[PDB]
RNA sequence: AGGGGAUCGAAGAUGAUCAGAUACCGUCGUAGUCUUAACCAUAAACUAUGCCGACUAGGGAUCGGGUGGUGUUUUUUUAAUGACCCACUCGGCACCUUACGAGAAAUCAAAGUCUUUGGGUUCUGGGGGGAGUAUGGUCGCAAGGCUGAAACUUAAAGGAAUUG
């Protein structure tokens, strides 16, 4: 039983429900598609340098509330301008 | 001032009976808990958990708590407790009192040519309560024992030194995955060796030997 | 909403879908 | 309802569990009987007792209760169930054919006839 | 359980069923103990003897302890032909 | 999950059956599930036999029947009361009383 | 090894075949397909009296044996079986639990019915099965006057007699009695017989 | 269908092992049959086995005694190295001092114990203990 | 496409209720409902339970077949026959009790013989949404079928049972 094959010399089937199943991981299906290359805001890489366009204080979600101080900055090697949310106490009046 | 209340109750108040040994042998019930006060002085608890179970009411939510309690001496008996109680000081006192009462005894084994005390388990052991199944496997010396905390308390308190404690579904919650290590504390007897083949003369039931210590007053 | 209904909007939704898609040559 | 509760009924179901014989089927009697032979703090409690007592009389002279028995039930019922009559020949056993057949596989001699 | 110097280890040995052969744990609330007599001549049967059986809590409740009881009884004598080893 | 093993309405080997009308509302339910019922009357009930009788020629001929066989739905059978919700341990039940 | 005075004695053979004991019921129940001896046509099965009288001396010989032989205690819940325990329990030690059990009255020490027994005996283990229940959970024997049809379950060794007359349910009382009193209790002279009547535990109307 | 006469006769053995039988009738036979039940004869674990012979394939009726906790196979039939035989023990046997592995070698069919003094490997068979 | 078109009846028309009522209820009625010749190819197409094989637990019914009975009723004198009864048997659709086991539980004699994991084999699933979507393919007269993502967003969604 166990729904598999179990002959000795299905290691083809094996390989192949192995290879098909993959798939539907979710973690290696990025990784094959790259995902981190073709579509993501960072070329894969770990950090991006911006150039800051302007200053949005977008408001919290609920059951919170408050105002975040980010900045929308724009990426020098892709040119995808993205939402880089700002740290610590008053960072927004350091960053111009 | 404790007074034995059953017949058994009654042996071992009058110390005709010494040993748990003697008890699990002859798969006595243990209906009292003063006799083990008696049987196993010496025997520490440790308090796994306490956790908060709340039934809804007509107007309020009414909350009371359960304790998850385990004990045992250090050598080779333990028990189990779990108590629902209004108050988490008498949950306690009770689930103590209930580990007490279901003491039961673990046989260690060797991992190998034997020499000096067994440490470890004597086979792989397995136990499940309620999609929590723990598994238990022997281990050389000085390896310790490798398991989540709760378990390897549990062990500690049983005596077994090195278990390698594979484990499956939901542990989180922590009552199930005791009772499944208690479970498989249990199956350990409950394994037939090649040690075990031979033959023996079928001892003869210290209530039917003291019966007259026994009867009433 | 109900699966059958939805399933029908989305029945619908690609009939308009192809004949803008054919009208487009 | 005048429907009487646990403290008059196990009182008086007891009271005529140990004075069956003393106790009187009248009323008055039973009262004044309770007044002098219990511990109770009220007239009204008591003659709720004493009536519930003077009823539970009259079904027991009528038939036995379910409910409790005296020295004296215990004696008659003792004595009814001692009566023996003379045990169960009419000559050879009675109608018997497989297990006739079982008997003599078994060997007796048994005095039985055929069926 | 022995160790090195051939010394008993393993706290306590288990009762095994003597239906089955089965160990009898300590738990086994149902495990069962039956003590016939051991007839002397001419009835009597002299107290402190007993032929001691050990029935398991599985073989009582599956609910062979009366054939199990048969046969072992039939094999140590206790009963003539009561129990047939082909049914 | 399951309320019923008998998945509400024996079948159990067949795939189809023809379905029947309910009496009350007319809704073509299965012929396996429609609470069935039998209804075996006098067309004179005793509230007029001795009536007739009184007032009958054939002296003490007969009294006929009507009988029917009721189909009812689900929906109108617990509405009209020929069947209840019962308690979950009393559905395995299937004696009538 | 029981000597050559414990047969069937057809006397008391004479007994179960009168009070109409070797009767079964119609349900076979194939674990006592051994006790069952013959099908008697028009659909009755016949009970091995020899097989009933051994294992009758068999669970007399469970029944001695017990040190304090009052720790015995007997169950009965039928009505046919009420006078045969009560005579029986006065007989040996055999405390009586006639009528309803009172479940929970062998664990739940703090009862007032609460016995400690070694050993029970159940007259029909089908309306006794809470009593068989108790028994499982505080390590007990069984000795059960079962028929045929009746659940073997949790029963130690089983006397097959009739659980369908008063004089079968009353005889295997008085003769389980009399044989645990023989074995050693005081009857000496077993070839003597025993002078209490069956009347004695059969059940009047009343 | 029938695939593996042995597996079958081994799942009927811990079958009636279980249910706590005394003897099993087991059909087919064959000669890995009579070979795996040699061997756990040898060692103990089962009692005696009477070769019923019709004409067909033959019958094995395996008077037993308790003491046989678990009987299986291992299919396919894993060609198991010198080096290899101490994984499969390891991952399938209770402790390591007693059940044995029982491999298919070209010595015969034997344990694992016998494999290892012989010094010669193959195809496992099973598993007793 | 052709025939037939009684009944019921999508659409539609109208009457009432309603705050409204494009619906429920009521009268009418088109395609349809039926058949022949061709298409489609999906359903809660359900036993939400793949097929083959082996063993493990009792019980009573019942369908088809088979064996046995110095059994029951039947012709006209009792054989044959038929049907019924009893015991068993082979293959079925199921059913009653237990939990020996399994399970998260509801519950299951198969959802058992699974941590003491391996009888053979096919297909499918990998948190919820977006989504059975877009696109490309292929089949179809068409409706549509099969095949089938991603960008993005989210900490839940869900199953079984308990107390309200
Ligand atoms: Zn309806």
């Amino acid at each position: 039983g166990k729904g598999k094959p179990r002959g000795l010399n299905s290691a083809r089937k094996l390989r192949v429900h192995r290879r098909n199943n993959r798939w539907a991981e979710n973690n290696y299906k990025k990784r094959l598609l790259g995902t981190a290359f073709k579509s993501s805001p960072f070329g894969g890489s770990s950090h991006a340098k911006g150039i800051v366009l302007e200053k949005l204080g977008i408001e919290s979600k609920q059951p919170n509330s408050a105002i975040r101080k980010c900045v929308r900055v724009q990426l020098i090697k892709n040119g995808k301008k993205v939402t880089a949310f700002v740290p610590n106490d008053g960072c927004l009046n350091f960053v111009d | 001032g404790w007074v034995p209340v059953t017949k058994l109750g009654r042996l071992v108040k009058a110390g005709k009976i010494t040993t748990i040994e003697e008890i699990f042998l002859h798969s006595l019930p243990v209906k009292e808990f003063q006799i083990i006060d008696t049987l196993l002085p010496g025997l520490q608890d440790e308090v796994m958990n306490i956790k908060p179970v709340q039934k809804q009411t007509r107007a309020g939510q009414r909350t009371r708590f359960k304790a998850v309690v385990v004990v045992g001496d250090s050598n080779g008996h333990v028990g189990l407790g779990i108590k629902t109680a209004k108050e988490v000081a008498g949950a306690i006192r009770a689930g103590i009192i209930i580990a007490k009462l279901s003491v039961i005894p673990i046989r260690r084994g060797y991992w190998g040519t034997n020499l000096g005390q067994p440490h470890s388990l004597a086979t792989k052991t397995t136990g499940k309560c309620g999609s929590v199944t723990v598994r238990l496997i022997p281990a050389p010396r000085g390896s310790g024992i490798v398991a989540s905390p709760a378990v390897k308390k549990l062990l500690q308190l049983a005596g077994v030194e090195d278990v390698y404690t594979q484990s499956n579904g939901k542990t989180r919650t922590l009552e199930n995955t005791l009772k499944a290590a208690f479970v498989a504390i249990g199956n350990t007897y409950g394994f037939l060796t090649p040690n075990l083949w031979a033959e023996q003369p079928l001892p003869v039931s210290p209530l039917d030997i003291y019966s007259d210590e026994a009867s009433a007053q | 909403m109900r699966a059958k209904w939805r399933k029908k909007r989305t029945r619908r939704l690609k009939r308009k879908r192809r004949k803008v898609r054919a009208r487009s040559k | 309802g005048r429907v009487r509760t646990k403290t008059v009924k196990r009182a008086s179901k007891a009271l005529i569990e140990r004075y069956y014989p003393k106790l009187t089927l009248d009323f008055q009697t039973n009262k004044r009987l309770c007044d002098e032979i219990a511990t109770i703090q009220s007239k009204r409690l008591r003659n709720k007792i004493a009536g519930y007592t003077t009823h539970l009389m009259k079904r027991i002279q009528k038939g036995p209760v379910r409910g409790i028995s005296f020295k004296l039930q215990e004696e008659e019922r003792e004595r009814k169930d001692q009566y023996v009559p003379e045990v169960s020949s009419n000559g050879v056993l009675n109608v018997d054919n497989q297990t006739s057949d079982l008997v003599k596989s078994l060997g007796l001699k048994l005095p039985l006839s055929v069926i | 359980m022995e160790n090195d110097k051939g010394q008993l280890v393993e706290l306590y040995v288990p009762r095994k069923c003597s239906a089955t052969n089965r160990i009898i744990k300590a738990d086994d609330h149902a495990s069962v103990q039956i003590n016939v007599a051991k007839v002397d001549e001419e009835g009597r049967a002299i107290p402190g003897e007993y032929v001691t059986y050990a029935l398991s809590g599985y073989v009582r409740s599956r609910g062979e302890s009366d054939d199990s009881l048969n046969r072992l009884a039939q094999n140590d004598g206790l009963l003539k032909n009561v129990w047939s080893y082909s049914r | 999950p399951k309320k019923r093993a008998s998945n509400g309405r024996n079948k159990k080997g067949r795939g189809h059956v023809k379905p029947v009308r309910c009496v009350n509302c007319s809704k073509s339910i299965p012929k396996d599930k429609a609470i069935k019922r039998m209804a075996i009357r006098n067309i004179v009930e005793a509230a007029a036999v001795r009536d007739l009788s009184e007032a009958s020629v054939y002296p003490e001929y007969a009294l006929p029947k009507t009988y029917n066989k009721l189909h009812y739905c689900v929906s109108c059978a617990i509405h009209a009361r020929i069947v209840r919700v019962r308690s979950r341990e009393d559905r395995k039940n299937r004696a009538p009383p | 090894s029981l000597p050559a005075t414990f047969d069937l004695t057809p006397e008391d053979a004479q007994l179960l075949l009168a009070a109409n004991t070797h009767l079964g019921a119609r349900n076979v129940q194939v674990h006592q397909e051994p006790y069952v001896f013959n099908a008697r046509p028009d659909g009755v099965h016949v009970i091995n009296v020899g097989k009933t009288w051994e294992k009758l001396v068999l669970a007399a010989r469970i029944i001695a044996a017990i040190p304090n032989p009052e720790d015995v205690v007997a169950i009965s819940s039928r009505t046919f079986g009420q006078r045969a325990v009560l005579k029986f329990a006065a007989h040996t030690g055999a405390t009586p639990i006639a009528g309803r059990f009172t479940p929970g009255s062998f664990t739940n020490y703090i009862t007032r019915s609460f016995k400690e027994p070694r050993l029970v005996i159940v007259t029909d283990p089908r309306s006794d099965a809470q009593a068989i229940k108790e028994a499982s959970y505080v390590n007990i024997p069984v000795i059960a006057l079962t028929d045929l049809d009746s659940p073997s379950e949790f029963v130690d060794v089983a006397i097959p007699c009739n659980n369908r007359g008063k004089h079968s349910i009353g005889l295997i009382w008085y003769l389980l009695a009399r044989e645990v009193l023989r074995l050693r209790g005081a009857l000496v002279d077993r070839t003597q017989p025993w002078s209490i009547m069956p009347d004695l535990y059969f059940y009047r109307d009343p | 269908t029938r695939s593996s006469v042995l597996a079958d006769a081994l799942n009927a053995i811990n079958n009636a092992e279980k249910t706590g039988k005394r003897q099993v009738l087991i059909r087919p036979s064959s000669k890995v049959i009579i070979k795996f039940l040699q061997v756990m004869q040898k060692h103990g674990y089962i009692g005696e086995f009477e070769y019923i012979d019709d004409h067909r394939s033959g019958k094995i009726v395996v008077q037993l005694n308790g003491r046989l906790n678990k009987c299986g196979v291992i299919s396919p039939r894993f060609n198991v190295k010198i080096g290899d035989i101490e994984k499969w023990t390891a991952n399938l046997l209770p402790a390591r001092q007693f059940g044995y592995v029982i491999l298919t070698t070209s010595a015969g069919i034997m344990d694992h114990e016998e494999a290892r003094r012989k010094h010669v490997s193959g195809k496992i068979l099973g598993f007793v203990y």
